[PDB]
């Protein structure tokens, strides 16, 4: 009967221990596993992912390599867009030459034509005078003296 | 041969000496903590009640031994 | 309420005696202490190989528990010293595990009641389950191996300076050298007396106060004695490590 | 053979050693608390009085046991 | 003879005096600490449970032998 | 036989050890209080007086029990 | 004679107040230390437990000598 | 027998124990208080004097009882 | 039996020594391999930003060639702008000379194309100027012929 | 005669009372010291150990002398 | 001068009486050795009272100044202790203070244990009984004053609290449930302690006087003389203020 | 049968216990007071002188009682 | 009879408590001071060693008394 | 008879209890005084020697009375 | 025994009762009177301070109650004088305005001294004309009639 | 009894110690206290002393204030008559100033009148000499008198 009382009480003690068992062990053991699990797994996952990603990050230079081809492609775009513009913008002055060309030649078309008639009229008056001097000397001023008495 | 008399006498005296200084330092610490802060009065009075309960448990163990002396 | 009412089970039995041995039919009759020590060896070996058969990162189950207790002990030792934290680590770990399981074993059902006969008769009825920690021969053995280890590591690197705290000629230092030397000399005796008497007292407590009341009484006392068993199990390793640290210094 | 005499003597002495030093530490701590704070004088006076009552309880237990043994 | 009763009384009294100051000191320290700062209450309550468990273990250490002498 | 004389001796000796450190720390706590603060001297000195009165009460309790034993 | 019984009683009983007030002041110091410093908890727990161990070691020394006398 | 001489010796010694450390802690507290701001020297000296008057009053109680028994 | 128990604990320790050291190595295996754990994390970051940095001198590498080449041909086209601007302007300038010299020519022959009318107009006005319509001794033509010249 | 037994009992008990008070004081002082001076721990624990080793030797001597008489 | 006892021996301590002894037989109650000293202290107190109050000068001077200073010091102590009961208990407290103080001072007079009647007189057939025994060296006096104080304080507590003090609480039925009887017996037993200490202090003082005269009656007893002259005064005042504080805690 | 021998021994020991602890705390408190500041200097030395004289008075009381018993 | 046995008992038991608490308070004061003032290490070490030298000298006197009765 | 040797043992133990704790507390006071501040070392160690001499007085008194009783 | 204690009880009580009315309540009443009279002396010293301040205010109040008594009666005296002169100066103005009226009333002597028609002006003009402005020999009738009509 | 002589010897020696140790200090506290009482009494009688006379001083001053007020208003009434008689007299000699300035103006006015009158006849004598001798020249001598002025050269 000595073992019987020991058996009965030992089971009761173990049953009472189960009340705090989960709190003392389950909770603590769970913390140990997770704390280790979150530390070992996630930290090693990043480095292992980044171990082969370095080549992909060396290939992140390569995605910039088509980006290197990209901005160069817009560079030629930016080149040709103004290169074609600056020609045509300057070619706009190329016809401005032609626009000037008529404008800078139209005056000689009219000034030279109008030039001659200016002098000829003056030449007419002077050529008249030498004839008038000859005619007046031949006709005489005696008749013209009577013309001076029209209003006097 | 009245050895029961000396037995119960030493029992009561030597069960009073222990809980005596017990009660003493119990309420000494209690009043010192109360002087430190009054807002913790309920918790400190409960804890000192536990302490004095243990002291008086020892005292009544001595007293029941003294009673069984007469039994 | 839940009264005892166990007058039928209150048989008169308050027998206790440190002296204890098994059948010992072969030479050097073995004792019930040194079959419990052997079963503790078997159990700790089984747990070690169970934790070792699956070694992996993120320990789980029993592996998590053993890793946790090992790192707890390692950190507690590092809190004292780190130069020798691993030099004696297997020794103190093994000693702690052995004494822990040994003090556990004396608490199982039927411990102290499995008579070897040789009840209801005139046979001796020697209890098969007797805690080796609660027996002096094992306890003296672990004490003296701790002692030989501590002066081994002391004189390992102290030259003649290990015997310099004692037998000096500085006056007051020479006066205290004798008493300190006697203190460390008698330390293993203290180890044996502690680690025998603690478990012996616990088990005789259980015996006597179960003899008084069979049911519903000893459960808080069971908790008290398992807690103290934990306490001496851990303090033995702690004090050995502290003693070796103060010896090497 | 006045064994009752030594019984009562040790009873009263051992039941006086406790409460004396008891109330000593009690109201010494009360003095400390009241010196560091006098505004809580009512509560601390109540606590020192209940503590000295608690240890004086054992004092008079010892006294009455000594008296019962004496007669 | 009756000397067995004397032994029981002596054993129980010496087993009461030790914890009789032990419990008071441990919980007086606990209440002093909780009055210093009342934020670590759970931890210090566990520690004082440890202390009271040990010292009451000593108390029943005395008590069981006091009973054994009566056996 | 002289046994009564031994009774009186023990009674007076324990009655003397009763309040010794008690009253010593009573006046010690009082002097710490007065050194910290002399303004509340009356209130605290009253309580130290009543405490030392209780201590002396227990001491003379033991002493007069010694006298009754002696006569 | 029953003097072996009183031997056992004294041996188990005497040998306890030392460790009693020992663990008392051990837990007191530990709880003041943990109140003043929270993160030194591991060190203070280790030291308080080893001190308690030494005290209860003396206690079980007394107990085991008491049992050697008893048997 | 010479047991009465032993009684006288125990009485006087166990009377000397009380105030012997009584006045020690008295003057310890007194010098501690006077070490901080010795402005209340008169009051602290008077309180020390009345306390030591009480302590060696207990001492004289012990001495005169021992001398009466020595008669 | 005390000496017998002493060997057992030592044998247990030595047996556990293999068990402990392997778990210690297993624990040290957890302890090790974590020194490098913080190494490559920082090592990758400095190189990852360096690759990110590598994209940045690429950005100026486009940009340095962007503005330079854009203005390279544009200014190469800018210099050839004014090359034909003035050359045509000088072509326009010399266009003036070939016509101004031309327009002076046919105007001279226009005068010679009106030579007869010139005197027929001069005689009419000079005779009228000398006297209304017919003029006494006008000799408009003869006098005009006297200094007709051109 | 069991006078050897009572002698050994008193010897071991009174010896065991010896160190416990001191060792509790030792660990209390050390735990306060590591409390408000966490920087220094190696030296203070060594001085704690040498002190406890010094004070224990009396108790071990007492118990081993009891053992010598016990055989 | 140390060995004066060899030339002049004081003789054995022939006085040990711990109870009142009838100094003079009377047809009614016999005249005890302590009651006559009590009456002597009474008439001395009355004489100094009428002397200090014969003129009742506005400006205190001499003995009038002394008694006025003592009374005002005590009154200040009492008002510091309690407010509304100073004059209520002031007369009884002050009387029981000064009476026992003067009794203690009378206890040190020469022949207080030597001068006496015969039942020097030991040579005569009638036994040499002493004269001038202190009233405090009578237990009956201490008991009477203690019970007078106790009945006064309980009467005033009953007046203050009515049936509240009549029951002195003790109705908590919880933490203070078992305590009510504890303070009940505490205030039951305290006046016994007062009377006992009143007897014991004076008895110890006088036996100390006798023993130190017996050992060395030259230059040895004087520090002890200082001890009792101080302790009698301080113990009388603490008894008085203890009664006052007991009243102050009984009302509260 | 030689009771005066143990009488003298107990007289010496029990008359030395009181001062043996009293003088230490006397001079220790004096040392603390003069160590926190040396300004007071010999004034507190006077107080520790009078305290140690008061306790050595009890010491020599025990000494002379023991000498009288021995002769 | 076995009076040598109880002589050994009182020699080994009584007299160890003195240094038993002395060592504790010595090294506790020393560790508290060295925690407060770690820069006066050498003087503290010397003073603690001279103190322990004296107190275990007092202990060793009882030790050699026990040896002499051991013969 | 053998009472001489038990007398010597009890005398030396009871004369070792007092001085041991006295030595401990004085050297503790000295070490707090030292840790408080330097340049007070001379005065505090002179007072420490004063205390050690005044406790050695009681110690050697116990020794010489033990030797006289033993012869 | 117990009767001795009871007998001693009356002796202490009678002494207390006798001394209560003999010394106790007399001397404290003297102290009670001493305290309140000292307290009254503080009140008296307080009363002295306020009374002196009150005396100053009462002195100043009547001092303040002095000028306005004279100030008002001056004001009525002031206006009574100023209205009197205002009446007088108007009257003085009034009679002055009368005085100039007789001056115009006695401006009529001009109208009676101008009644010198035959005396002066008829002889004046003839002398300043016929005898002065014109030649002494003037021959015309009606000159007197001519001058006279212009005179009126 | 021989103890009584020893008791007397010991008791007398205590008083001899008592006659020097505390003999002076007890009266030291005694004299200051009774001095403190009498000076407080001296303060009491002193403070009571000025209360009556300051009240008397106030009564004297409030009488002096009434004496001040009475004497201050006392000279106001003649001022209420002195300035009263001045201002009416101020109007009086002003009133004679108005009447003398009017008559002098009036006496100036009549001088102005006769000056105007002598101008008025001067006005008339011009026009009368103008209309007359106009017809005298018209009737005759218009040629004769004009011819006379022709001979003025």
């Amino acid at each position: 009967t000595l073992f019987i009382a020991q058996l009965i009480n030992f089971l009761l003690l173990i049953f009472i221990l189960r009340a705090l068992l989960y709190r003392p062990v389950m909770n603590l053991l769970n913390e140990r596993t997770r704390r280790i699990e979150e530390s070992v797994r996630d930290a090693e996952k990043v480095r292992e992912q980044l171990a082969n990603a370095r080549r992909d990050y060396e290939a992140e230079i390569a995605r910039a390599r088509q980006e290197a081809a990209k901005i160069v492609a817009q560079a030629q775009e930016r080149a040709k867009q103004q290169e074609a513009e600056i020609i045509a913008q300057a070619r706009r002055e190329a016809e401005r030459l032609k626009e000037e060309a008529r404008a800078q030649a139209e005056q000689e078309r009219i000034r030279m034509l109008s030039e001659a008639k200016s002098q000829i009229a003056d030449l007419v008056t002077l050529t008249a005078s030498r004839v008038l001097g000859a005619e007046l000397q031949a006709r005489g001023h005696d008749a013209l003296i009577a013309e001076s008495l029209a209003a006097l | 041969e009245g050895l029961n008399l000396v037995a119960t006498a030493l029992a009561v005296g030597l069960g009073a000496i222990g809980p005596g200084v017990g009660i003493g330092i119990i309420v000494s610490g209690a009043v010192q903590a109360i002087g430190r802060n009054p807002e913790i009065e309920n918790r400190v009075v409960t804890y000192m009640f536990i302490g004095i309960a243990f002291t008086e448990a020892l005292a009544i163990f001595g007293l029941v031994i003294a009673f069984l002396i007469g039994f | 309420i839940a009264s005892r009412f166990f007058l039928y089970t209150g048989p008169p039995h308050v027998e206790v005696a440190a002296e204890v041995i098994f059948d010992g039919i072969p030479g050097f009759p073995i004792t019930n202490s040194f079959v419990v020590a052997i079963i503790i060896d078997i159990f700790v070996i089984a747990l070690a190989v169970a934790a070792t058969r699956n070694l992996q990162m993120v320990p789980r189950g029993l592996q998590n528990v053993m890793e946790f207790i090992l790192e707890s002990l390692y950190n507690l030792f590092r809190n004292i010293n780190a130069k020798y934290v691993a030099t004696a680590f297997p020794l103190v770990a093994t000693i702690f595990l052995f004494v822990l399981f040994g003090n556990w074993f004396g608490l199982l059902p039927g411990v102290g009641s499995i008579g070897v006969c040789h009840a209801a008769q005139g046979k001796k009825l020697v209890p098969l389950f007797r805690a080796p920690a609660a027996d002096l021969n094992f306890t003296f053995a672990i004490a003296v191996i701790s002692f030989v280890f501590i002066e081994y590591w002391g004189f390992r690197a102290l030259g003649p300076g290990y015997l310099k705290k004692f037998f000096n000629t500085n006056g007051i230092m020479s006066f205290v050298g004798i008493i300190e030397f006697i203190s460390e000399l008698v330390k293993p005796f203290a180890l044996a007396f502690r680690l025998f008497g603690n478990i012996f007292a616990g088990e005789v407590l259980l015996v006597v106060m179960a003899f008084l009341v069979p049911l519903l009484l000893p459960l808080p006392f069971y908790g008290f004695e398992v807690f103290v068993g934990f306490i001496q199990a851990l303090i033995f390793a702690l004090l050995t490590y502290a003693f070796l640290n103060i010896a090497v210094t």
